[PDB]
Order: C-alpha cells, then structure tokens, then sequence
C-alpha cells in the first residue's frame, strides 16, 4: 500500500463465498485460473527481476520543506520584501488547499462507487465533509479573480469579518 | 537550478526597482517643489550680476 487510511479512508473489503451447489461449474473460475498462471505469474517474476535490480540501486529524495515566512497581514503597506514573501507563502497555501479539496473528491467518490447503488446511503459521512469543505473553500479563496494575490485575499476575508460581525452585533442587540 | 535561485533574484530585483519607483516620486515632487518656490540648487534663473555696479563718485551728487 501506499496511503493511510488517515488520509484515503477505505471501506473494509469484504467479499462473499458462494457455493455452487448446481452440478454445473461457473465458467469464470477457469478464466481465473488460467489467466494467474499465463499472464499473472510471468508478469510477477518479471516484476521480481526488475524489482531487485531496483534495490540494486535506490536513490534517495526528501520532500521539500518550507519554512514558515510573515503573513500579509504582518506585512507592511506596500514593503516589497515581506509582501513577496506572504505572497509565496500564500499562494502555496492555496496549492495546497487546491489539494485538499482534491484529496476529498478523490475519496468521495471511492466512496460512491464502494458503496454503488447505496452511495446516497453510504456516502452521507464523506458528502458533508466535502460540503464543508468546498463551502468554506468558497469563501477562503473563490471569487478573487484572475489576478487573486494576498492582498486580495486578505481584502475579501476582511469584508466576511465586518460583515459578520456586523449582523452578530444587531441581531444580539 | 533550485528554487531559491528564483527567490534571491527576485528580491534583489524587486528591492532595486521599488527603490527606483519612490525615487521617480520623490524626483517629481522635488521638482514641483523647486520650480514653484526656487530656493534650491537648479531652476535658478539668470539675474544681473551687481559686480557690473559702478560705485565711484559721479558727477550728480545725490545720483
């Protein structure tokens, strides 16, 4: 395997057993069979040959750490430096929300299809995790335009914030 | 190269040319500000040198 169950959740596999008690025998056993011995086998010992001649050699590669830098809201107005650097940060950040928002579609959907024809049963969980997710993606980084930088971004946070205070001011007196 | 390349140029260029820019504001507005008054180093303009006075006794007393 390659990924948690933290970060893809998987459904328990579960398979049945039938017994095919009819005195014919189901064709698609024998497709199995033979298809694990003339193409499932070569392909495996093939894999074996190519696989330790890969742990002949291994390289090794990390992953690219980012040290945190002043956000757009430490920076100063119009400081070129600290606003290149929140900027990256930034947009780096919305990268990586990008992916987040992926990362729950991908699963969403696994989802649905493990749960097939009871998805709308099934995937209820996962649905409003993905709601959540796209409906405070909406107002974290949608409707910045094509030229979206973290000025904007701040600027747009910064009327959700008045707006809210503002309506939790007068309705509770 | 790495992408720190990218981020130290960047800053050097973005410094300089910042720099440039309030520089360009700051040239304009001295400008404005030495043409409108001319207490300053240029836009001098041209008066009569009084070297060129002639201060010996003339004929008319009270000249």
């Amino acid at each position: 395997d390659s990924w948690d169950k933290d970060v893809y959740p998987e459904p328990p596999r579960r398979t049945p057993a039938p017994a095919p008690q009819t005195s014919l025998p189901n064709p698609v056993t024998y497709l199995t069979k033979i298809f694990d011995l003339l193409v499932d086998r070569p392909v495996t010992l093939a894999r074996e040959f190519i696989e330790q001649q890969h742990a002949k050699n291994r390289y090794y590669y990390y992953h690219r750490e980012f040290r945190r830098v002043p956000d757009i809201t430490e920076c100063e107005e119009k400081d070129i430096l600290c606003m290149f650097e929140a900027e990256m940060q930034w947009r780096r950040d919305y990268k990586v929300d990008q992916e987040i928002v992926n990362i729950i579609q991908e699963r969403l959907k696994a989802c649905q299809q493990r749960e097939g024809e009871s998805y709308r049963q099934n995937c209820a969980k996962e649905l409003e995790q993905f709601t959540q997710v796209s409906k405070a993606f909406q107002d974290r980084y949608s409707d910045l335009g094509a030229h979206y930088s973290a000025r904007k971004c701040l600027a747009k946070q910064k009327q959700r914030m008045l707006a809210e205070r503002k309506a939790a001011k007068e309705a509770a007196a | 190269d790495g992408p720190e390349k990218n981020y130290e140029k960047t800053m050097a260029i973005l410094q300089i040319e910042a720099e440039k820019a309030e520089l360009r504001l700051k040239e304009l507005e001295v400008r404005r500000l030495m043409r409108a008054r001319g207490d300053g180093p240029w836009y001098q303009y041209p008066t009569i040198d009084k070297a060129l006075i002639d201060h010996s006794p003339k004929t008319t007393p009270d000249n």
